[PDB]
C-alpha cells in the first residue's frame, strides 16, 4: 500500500507514482516516462493528468521505485491537447524526448522539400517523432483540394490531425516534428498510436529497423490506390514507378 | 480519403 503503481501505456511510455487513495495517479510526484524508460516529466499530476511536469532523467529504480534528476534549466510541461484550431499553447517549446532523436533538414528526396532525419543511431521499434497538429474532420478534410490537405494524417474514423500553413514552417511550429517526414513506399518507419502526456491521443513514428545516425526518416503515406489513386501527383507518379520496379 | 494512413 505504501508501494509505487506502473500503467503502461502500448506505446510503451507509462505514468508512475504513488496511487491516491481512490486508486487515482494523483500527487506532486507523479511522472510520465516516455518510451525509452529514461526521459520523464515529473511533478503534479491529477487523475493521470499532468498540470506541471519538469524534465528529469529516470537513474535508477529500487524495488520498482523511480528515482529521478530534474533536468537543468526550468523545463515545465502541462497537458495542452489541440483544438480545431489551435495547434499548441507553446508552439516552438520543442518535445524533449524527440529534440534529442531527429531533427529538419533538406530532403534526399527530389523535389520533395524538407525531410525529418535521425540524429543518432536506434534499434528497430524505437519512437522516433510525434504527429500533432489541429483536430478536424473527415468531413473538412475530403471536401477540400488538395492544395490544403499536404499535412494531414488521420488519427482515427473521428478526427484527422493538420498542421496548416504557416505552422509547417519550423520557425512558427517545432514542437513536434512528425508532420515533416516525407513518403516511401519502402518506408523504414511507420505510424502507431501514441498517448503523450502533454498533445493527449496522436500518432508517432515508430522505426521498423535499425536506422543511423543522419538517415532520413520516411513513412508510407497511405493514400487509397483503388477509391485511379485519390492522391496528389507526386505521389501517383511515385506510385506508378514503383509498381514497375515490382 | 485525402489524409495519411486512414484505415480502408
Ligand atoms: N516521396 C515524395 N516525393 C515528393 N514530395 C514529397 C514526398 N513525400 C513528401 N513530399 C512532400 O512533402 C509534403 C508532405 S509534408 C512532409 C514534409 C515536407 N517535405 C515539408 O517540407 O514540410 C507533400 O505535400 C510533398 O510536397
Ligand atoms: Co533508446
Ligand atoms: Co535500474
Ligand atoms: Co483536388
Ligand atoms: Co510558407
Ligand atoms: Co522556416
Ligand atoms: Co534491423
Ligand atoms: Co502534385
Amino acid at each position: 500500500r505504501h508501494g509505487v503503481c506502473w500503467i503502461y501505456y502500448p506505446d510503451g511510455g507509462s505514468l508512475v507514482g504513488e496511487v491516491n487513495e481512490d486508486g487515482e495517479m494523483t500527487g506532486e510526484k507523479i511522472a510520465y516516462v516516455y518510451p525509452d524508460e529514461r526521459t520523464a516529466l515529473y511533478g503534479k499530476f491529477i487523475d493521470g493528468e499532468m498540470i506541471e511536469g519538469k524534465l528529469a532523467t529516470l537513474m535508477s529504480t529500487e524495488e520498482g521505485r523511480p528515482h529521478f534528476e530534474l533536468m537543468p534549466g526550468n523545463s515545465v510541461y502541462h497537458f495542452d491537447k489541440s483544438t480545431s484550431s489551435c495547434i499548441s499553447t507553446n508552439a516552438l517549446l520543442p518535445d524533449p524526448y524527440e529534440s534529442e532523436r531527429v531533427y529538419v533538414a533538406e530532403s534526399l528526396i527530389s523535389s520533395a522539400g524538407e525531410g525529418l532525419f535521425s540524429k543518432v543511431a536506434v534499434g528497430p521499434n524505437t519512437v522516433m517523432s510525434f504527429a500533432n497538429g489541429v483536430r478536424i474532420t473527415h468531413q473538412e478534410v475530403d471536401s477540400r483540394d488538395w492544395a490544403l490537405n499536404g499535412n494531414t494524417l488521420s488519427l482515427d474514423e473521428e478526427t484527422v490531425i493538420d498542421v496548416p500553413e504557416p505552422y509547417n514552417h519550423v520557425s512558427k511550429y517545432c514542437a513536434s516534428l512528425g508532420h515533416k517526414a516525407n513518403h516511401s513506399f519502402t518506408p523504414n518507419c511507420i505510424y502507431d498510436m501514441f498517448v503523450h502526456p502533454r498533445f493527449g491521443p496522436i500518432k508517432c513514428i515508430r522505426t521498423l529497423r535499425a536506422v543511423e545516425a543522419d538517415e532520413e526518416l520516411t513513412v508510407a503515406y497511405g493514400y487509397d490506390h483503388s477509391p485511379g489513386p485519390e492522391a496528389p501527383e507526386w505521389y501517383q507518379v511515385e506510385l506508378k514507378a514503383f509498381q514497375a520496379t515490382q | 480519403s485525402k489524409s495519411k494512413d486512414r484505415k480502408y
